[PDB]
RNA sequence: GCUCGUAGUUGAACCUGGGCCUAGCCCGCCGGUCCGCCUCACCGCGUGCACUGGCUGGGCUGGG
């Protein structure tokens, strides 16, 4: 049986993550919310909520600190630090309109954030100097970005080309590898924590 | 297939689609400028002309009509806009 | 010819949801179609759509919906009739929605019970 | 070179600043290139890592 | 789908976007209007006018350059055909077929096509009558079609 | 016409007067025009962009010549984005404002893309054959269109 | 008090967020109606309203920090509107009346305005910020505000750093508080990392015309007290080009004022000679830039004696090399001032 | 057997001027303090990058 359940939102739950303390966060089109699922009384009510910043799509939590980035639908990601930030800082490509679908903190190299967007594009972000970094347009839309947990520079995009592209974040000229085996579109990709499987 | 960006097809797949089946339909015909070397006259011809286009006088020709593009005649120049 | 361009659009949506595609090309656009997809997008059965122009609509769908339909004679309906119409059109009262062309616009039956206005039944999805 | 230049367009100024950010991020991943190289060239890899242990130097 | 004979046929003339510029295809709208008026005076149908413009002058559409379409412009300057072009061509075609039938009668395919053309004329004629173009009661038989000819 | 001048209306009208003589050897719409209208409201931060309103047949009279006229209006006057438009007083009017905004380049399509809630974003694409000299003017186009109409649009070349 | 009794009687019960925002709009307009008007009673009335809010708040439910970052966030119960309301009444009253600006009245508000700055709601934070901007200058006879202004300084810097854009109202209110602290109170020192962060955030807000005067007020506030650091030097190297290369006079004059306060204030001969090469090169330099650099030379010759001898000696000869027509008449006035000194 | 055809039936999309209040800033005007000017004096004027307050003066933007 489940440990803790709650009727969180109205619409579907698009993104969801765990904090580094014990608490969990969830996106929707409603706006993101924070719960304490491990408490000596069970509480259904959230302990923080956030609606300003457009329709959010995904979450990604930092490896060490209490920072997390939410990918919104206004073409920006916005970065909160828990316990001393309220609205967060909205980082965006300067003239960007299409929605950012997924967001993923690099767990090895902290303060490097990857994102995909429905411009069939991947975009990077440096959190240390808060600006985007590089943007490449691929041929088909990418559903999900992910990073390698043992090699800090390699990423994988699961894309509507039925395909997985393993890229190098330093040289976006060519794909390091192209996994092609599917029939319909690829919805989710995840590296193994040993970094050698997918 | 299953998911694709339908508001942003590729230009190469858009370009091989028939006329009326591009995302917003549009022509694929063009206009040309034509001079004939003895004359400093600049007649502007449509690519798929049905008229035996004649320059400003001089009972010549400039093109003949076909089933598709107008066949420009002989030695003639053409910039295309 | 089906003059019901809403029915042609909804037939295309049902064909894509059966065939497992991830977008469509609704070739004749309208405004009632845009309001219909606005309600479907409020209730999350369709991801994201754009109206491009020659126009047509590109509708990113999540793969969450089962059936779209139009009620072709468009019968008028009061609230006390609306409860029985909902429980006779939908498989369950908590699954799917009935679309209404009211005096307050085009909305679902829960928004109609919120805003206390009746109207004609135009379509439904679930 | 203490003389100021003309202010460029906003797109070109943004492009130069983000090129500088790309060079900084490439430096902070070139600090990882050597360990990625040794992990891909080594003969036997042992997971979990020794540096991630919750009793590392005890 | 192409009315009478079976066969879809997607042969259609495309119209581009931005109903304003084609800038490098110069010439003021007034000049284009005066050329159209000259063509109308010489005695040419709006479609023939459009074809002539396509052939020679720097035009895309009159509706783009000028505020109005050709037929609309002709109507404003009172230089429009008696029977709106298409209808006139159909009645000419019907007259030609009737004259062919008179020359040789047994040709049943020609008689069938005559019937088709008459039906198409009636189809056009009803809708022209509805849009207040043509005066009420419009016969399209040999008693009146022959008198019309041109 | 309609105006008694502001501080910069007489300056831009003096520029239109000074382009007659002491220069080229080109004048077709320069002598049949008077003081018309102009506006000076910011674009971005730090920079501004001058717009001038034009009588409605003089828009095609200005489509006759706009190469190097706007170049000398940019260089010789104030070093800011010069922009001509018709003056008007609904959706056809805003369509006209867009297609007279983008003067060398023909717009192709409008994509009104909604989001996963009721919010919607319009985005008008341009022509691919002219890309290099317009992209630094695109935010000025978007900001002048917002300032005149109220609808946020964003300009983008198709890729 | 007949106005605020039915409000309390209503919002004591359970409530939803739309009517919460309704009561917030009502209370801010009550404060605007109050700030136009028998004043010591207004002070004790504000203090009593804040005391009733502190009685009504439950002490188990306090704001807690973020689980991921260890500080407090700047952001349905809506109790904080009464605190916003009361501090806005205090803001209007202590703005308009000088005789209430006493050291003795505000010792009741020094622990009260403490939890006003530390609150996570944006409305009460900007109310507290504008309040402390009005009440910098009170001596308090024992330096009791010398902990409150440390706390307020830390939180204003934190709020600018955590705000998504400095062009928002909360970041601008915090920037006002920081600039009035740097203009008046010499007990509070600035940290170099915080000043580097602020100037790096305000590089483009210097030339943004809507917030130009506020950011240049902050820059003159930094240039008031001596702060020799690389961030201030690197941003004044940018205000140098803002002086000449910008298009309009309203930005050119503010850049002239900032660079001029820099040259009047800051204490090598190599560096000052570099400033003179820069100013002479812009003299050679477009005509609006020539006008602005000529008026900056004029300001230097006016306000400045060895430096007068040097600036006249190096400014006179390229000026007569220059000797468009307005710049020529201005250069004539400049060399007339050179002959006059 | 196919085609045309009338009563009948279904019939494309596109289509919410004026004034008042309000907040923020600017430009300008006005009263006072300080300083300066001039007037024999009375007096007035300049006077907010010296200070302070007002303006149902003008301009831009947001909200009702
Ligand atoms: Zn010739």
């Amino acid at each position: 049986e489940e440990t803790w359940r709650v009727a969180a939102h109205n619409n579907i739950v698009k993104g969801l993550t765990f904090t580094n303390d014990k608490k969990l966060l969830s996106c929707a089109t409603d706006g993101i919310k924070l719960w304490d699922p491990y408490a000596s009384p069970s509480n259904t009510t959230p302990i923080a909520t956030w609606q300003e910043g457009g329709p959010y799509t995904s979450l990604s939590f930092h490896r060490s600190a209490n920072t997390f980035a939410a990918s919104s639908g206004q073409g920006c990601i916005r970065i909160w630090d828990l316990e001393h930030s309220t609205a967060g800082q909205a980082i965006q490509w300067p003239s960007f309109v299409d929605t950012i679908t997924d967001v993923c903190f690099n767990q090895v190299e902290t303060s490097v954030i990857g994102s995909v967007a429905t411009d069939r594009s991947i975009i990077l972000f440096d959190l240390r100097t808060n600006m985007p970094v590089i943007k490449t347009v691929l041929h088909f839309a990418c559903n999900r970005i992910v990073f390698n947990p043992m090699e800090a520079m390699n990423l994988a995009v699961a894309s509507e080309d039925h395909n997985i592209y393993i890229f190098d974040a330093r040289n976006f000229d060519k794909a390091l590898n192209i996994q092609k085996g599917h029939v319909a579109a690829v919805m989710d990709v995840e590296f193994s924590p040993t970094g050698e499987e997918l | 297939v299953l998911a694709v960006d339908l508001l942003n097809p590729s230009p190469a797949s858009e370009a091989r689609k028939h006329k009326l089946k591009t995302l917003v339909p549009a022509p694929r015909s063009f206009f040309m400028d034509v001079k004939c070397p003895g004359c400093f006259t600049i007649t502007t011809v449509f690519s798929h002309a049905q008229t035996v286009v004649i320059c400003q006088g001089c009972t010549n020709v400039l093109c003949q009509p076909t089933g598709g593009k107008a066949r420009l005649t002989e030695g003639c120049s053409f910039r295309r806009k | 010819v089906r003059t019901s361009v809403l029915h042609d659009a909804l037939n295309s949506i049902n064909n894509a949801e059966k065939m497992g595609k991830r977008q469509v090309m609704i070739r004749p656009s309208s405004k009632v179609i845009v309001k219909f997809l606005q309600v479907m997008q409020r209730h999350g059965y369709i991801g994201e759509f754009e109206e491009v122009d020659n126009g047509k609509i590109v509708v990113q769908l999540n793969g969450r919906l089962n059936k779209c339909g139009v009620i072709s004679p468009r019968y008028n309906v009061r609230l006390a009739e609306l409860e029985k119409w909902v429980t006779k059109l939908l498989p369950a009262r908590q699954f799917g929605y009935v679309i209404l062309t009211t005096s307050a616009g085009i909305m679902d039956h829960e928004e109609a019970r919120r805003k206390h206005v009746a109207g004609k039944i135009i379509g439904f999805f679930y | 070179s203490k003389k100021l230049e003309v202010p460029l367009a906003k797109r070109q100024q943004d492009r130069l600043m983000r090129e500088a950010a790309y060079k900084k991020t490439n430096e902070t991943l070139d600090r990882w290139i050597e360990t990625v190289k040794h992990n891909r060239r080594a003969e036997h890899l042992v997971f979990p890592l020794a540096q991630n242990a919750h009793d590392r130097g005890l | 789908g192409r009315l009478h004979s079976k066969g879809k046929g997607i042969s259609a003339s495309a119209i581009p976007y931005s109903r304003n510029p084609p800038a490098w295809l110069k010439t003021t709208p007034e000049q284009v209007v005066e050329q159209i008026c000259k063509l109308a005076r010489k005695g040419a149908t709006p479609s023939q006018i459009g074809v002539i413009l396509r052939d020679s002058h720097g035009i895309a559409q009159v509706k783009v350059v000028t505020g109005n379409k050709i037929l609309r412009i002709l109507k404003s300057n009172g230089l429009a055909p008696d029977i709106p072009e298409d209808l006139y061509f159909l009645i000419k075609k019907a007259v030609a077929v009737r004259k062919h039938l008179e020359r040789n009668r047994k040709d049943k395919d020609s008689k069938f096509r005559l019937i088709l053309i008459e039906s198409r004329i009636h189809r056009l004629a009803r809708y022209y009558k509805t849009v207040g173009v043509l005066p009420p009661t419009w016969k399209y038989e040999s008693s009146t079609a022959s008198t019309l000819v041109a | 016409s309609r105006q008694n001048p502001s501080d910069l209306e007489r300056a831009i009208a003096g520029a239109l007067y000074d382009l007659e003589t002491n220069t080229a050897d080109l004048k077709a719409a320069l002598r049949p025009l008077q003081f018309v209208s102009a506006r000076e409201i910011e674009v971005g931060h730090g920079k501004k962009a001058i717009v001038i309103f034009v009588p409605v047949p003089a828009l095609q009279g200005f489509h006759r010549v706009q190469q190097r006229l706007t170049r000398e209006l940019e260089k010789k006057f104030s070093d800011r984005h010069v922009l001509i438009l018709a003056a008007r007083r609904l959706t056809a009017v805003h369509d006209a404002i867009l297609t007279d905004l983008v003067y060398p380049v023909e717009i192709v399509g409008k994509r009104l893309r909604t989001k996963e809630d009721g919010s919607k974003v319009l985005k008008v694409i341009l022509d691919e054959k002219e890309r290099g000299g317009v992209d630094y003017r695109l935010d000025t186009y978007s900001e002048v269109y917002r300032r005149l109409t109220g609808r946020n649009v964003t300009f983008e070349f198709p890729q | 008090s007949e106005l605020t009794l039915p409000l309390q009687s209503l919002l004591m019960e359970k409530l939803d967020l739309r009517t919460v925002r309704k009561i917030d709009e009502l209370l801010l307009r009550i404060t605007k109606g109050l700030l136009e008007n028998a004043s010591q009673e207004v002070l004790v009335f504000c203090y009593e309203v804040i005391q009733e809010v502190y009685r009504s708040q439950k002490p188990e439910e306090l704001p807690k920090m973020d689980p991921r970052l260890k500080r407090f966030i700047v952001q349905a119960k809506h109790t904080y509107k009464m605190t916003r309301f009361a501090i806005d009444i205090l803001r209007a009253v202590m703005k308009k009346h000088d005789h209430l600006r006493t050291a003795a009245n505000l010792i009741g508000f020094l622990p009260v305005l403490g939890d006003a700055v530390l609150a996570v709601e944006e409305e009460v934070k900007v109310s507290a910020f504008k309040m402390l901007t009005v009440i910098v200058k009170v001596p308090f006879k024992n330096n009791e505000s010398n902990g409150l202004y440390k706390v307020a300084h830390k939180e204003a810097i934190k709020s600018i750093a955590m705000s998504s854009s400095t062009q928002s109202e909360l970041a601008q209110a915090a920037l006002k508080l920081i600039s009035v602290i740097l203009r008046d109170r010499r007990d509070i020192q600035m940290r170099e990392a915080a000043l580097d962060m602020l100037l790096s955030k305000l590089k483009d807000d210097l030339t943004e015309p809507l917030y130009r005067h506020v950011t240049f007020n902050f820059l003159r506030s930094v240039l008031d007290r001596k702060l020799e650091t690389a961030s201030v030097y690197d941003t004044l190297d940018h205000v140098g080009t803002v002086m000449i290369t910008n298009d309009d006079k309203d930005t050119r004059d503010l850049a002239r004022g900032a660079f001029f306060q820099f040259l009047r204030e800051y204490p090598k001969r190599n560096r000052w000679e570099k400033q003179l090469k820069f100013i002479v090169a812009n003299l050679k330099y477009r005509e609006g830039g020539r006008l602005s650099v000529m008026e900056c030379i004029n300001l230097l010759l006016k306000k400045s004696d060895e430096f007068t001898q040097e600036v006249a000696a190096t400014c006179f000869i390229p000026l007569v090399f220059v000797l468009s027509d307005k710049c020529r008449l201005a250069a004539g006035e400049l060399i007339k001032e050179t002959f006059r000194v």
